[PDB]
């Protein structure tokens, strides 16, 4: 089987740059009609993989005319010119020219922006879900760049780690912003114990950590 | 291309997925774990009658089509944990005279499981821009597909990845509104569950 091996970027990316993205094969993808079976694709959150370019140098139907292909061989780049906020995601190169095809391992490009402080919202556990006996608190920080930041619970003023899931997007295509959700999810029997909770966000963008409570 | 709906399959059962569109282009399979990337199952070229596996899916995977109905199949057998994954289709091309893998469907995502099919629980999150959200618990498997009122609530929407505790899947979903919009705006979040045949609908009213 051909093995494709692509290399990371220096992410993030700064917009308006060329980026070139690396794709080597184990083999030659030349085949005997002097065509070279190589496709590029971008990969979405949540979407199948677009056809970028296809027989090394070919640019799908639709595509920006910032994105080319070229190479020799096995040694392949896409270059994408003045690069943009739409952009984002993840761009894997594919070889057909032996069974089996086979993919690249993806390559996920980041772009700069300008910083942006975390909207952060706190909600205490609904009527509704005490029913049944648990008890989630959910923050949500929304919107900011740089991607590092840090969560933290308290409860009654103590820091509480055991049953906090955290989940964040990818970059987004339009804002260049990240987001995450962090859930503390407690029996009704503990939630009903303490008094005030707390979700705290350290970023770059503030001294002091931001912090949303409430007290039940 | 479309792809059929989400699955659940029992460890040892076959499943048959769908790609509608097959005279001069070819139907490819192919094969995505979350989080991970990209592998390519086989190809048939309903035309001539050809069909390519890789090796490695030739005892796994049998591919159809129905010319009249242009509709390819994959068959997947003997299940396992592994097979467990989002599989796409996509159009096959023609040496250099055509495009290749130029039109993907959305994908199917299966889920091999011995657990229950179990709904979410969908819980309102109420307190110059207000935040709102739903938190949706306990279903299994995936997916979900959320949306804020049935989808005409589209900007300032944050949906993330679901986590998976003690067998069973959590996810929240954010929408951001001007504060003078809400309540005399109505805000509803729409959890689709495809594999429990449900749809669950919560309007967030102030608490
Ligand atoms: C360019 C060569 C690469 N391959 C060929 C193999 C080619 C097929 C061989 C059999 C053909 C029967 C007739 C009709 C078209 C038909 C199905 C071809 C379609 C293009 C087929 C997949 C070609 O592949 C592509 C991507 O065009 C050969 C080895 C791997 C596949």
């Amino acid at each position: 089987d051909i093995v494709i091996t692509q290399d990371e970027l220096s992410n993030p990316v700064t917009s308006g740059e060329s980026v070139s993205i690396s794709c080597r094969s184990s083999k030659s993808l030349l085949y005997k009609d002097g065509k070279t079976y190589l496709n590029w694709f971008l990969q979405r959150p949540g979407q199948s993989p677009q056809l970028l370019i296809y027989l090394m140098s070919t640019r799908a139907s639709g595509v920006s005319d910032r994105f080319s292909g070229s190479g020799s061989g096995t040694d392949f780049t896409l270059e994408i010119s003045r690069v943009k906020a739409e952009d984002v995601g993840v761009y894997y190169c594919q070889q057909l020219v032996e069974y089996p095809y086979t993919f690249g391992g993806g390559t996920k490009l980041e772009i700069k922006r300008a910083d942006a402080a975390p909207t952060v919202s706190i909600f205490p556990p609904s009527s509704e879900q005490l029913t049944s006996g648990g008890a989630s608190v959910v923050c949500f920080l929304n919107n900011f760049y740089p991607k590092d930041i840090n969560v933290k619970w308290k409860i009654d003023g103590s820091e509480r780690q055991n049953g906090v899931l955290n989940s964040w997007t990818d970059q987004d295509s339009k804002d260049s912003t990240y987001s995450m959700s962090s859930t503390l999810t407690l029996t009704k029997d503990e939630y009903e114990r303490h008094n005030s909770y707390t979700c705290e966000a350290t970023h770059k963008t503030s001294t002091s950590p931001i912090v949303k409570s409430f007290n039940r | 291309l479309q792809q059929s709906g989400a699955e659940l399959a029992r460890p040892g059962a076959s499943v048959k997925l769908s790609c509608k569109a097959l005279t001069t282009y070819g139907i490819n399979w192919v094969k995505q774990r979350t989080g991970q990337g990209l592998e390519w199952i086989g190809e048939i070229y309903p035309r001539s009658d050809y069909t390519y596996y890789n090796e490695k899916f030739k005892a796994k995977a049998t591919l159809t089509a129905d010319k009249s109905s242009s509709t390819a199949y994959m068959e997947l057998r003997s299940l396992t944990s592994e097979d467990s994954a989002v599989y796409f289709c996509a159009r096959g091309g023609v040496n250099s005279y055509t495009s290749h893998f130029d039109y993907w469907a959305q994908g199917t995502t299966l889920t091999v499981s011995s657990a229950k099919t179990t709904p979410p629980s969908v819980y309102p999150l109420a307190p110059s821009m207000v935040t709102l959200g739903c938190l949706v618990k306990g279903y299994f498997p995936e997916p979900v597909t959320v949306t804020w009122n049935s989808g005409s609530l589209s900007s300032g929407v944050h949906t993330f990845p679901a986590v998976l505790q003690s067998d069973l899947y959590t996810l929240s979903s954010s929408v951001t509104v001007p504060s003078s919009t809400w309540p005399s705006q109505t805000v509803t979040c729409n959890v689709a569950h495809p594999a429990s045949s449900t749809k669950v609908d919560k309007k967030i009213v102030p608490r």
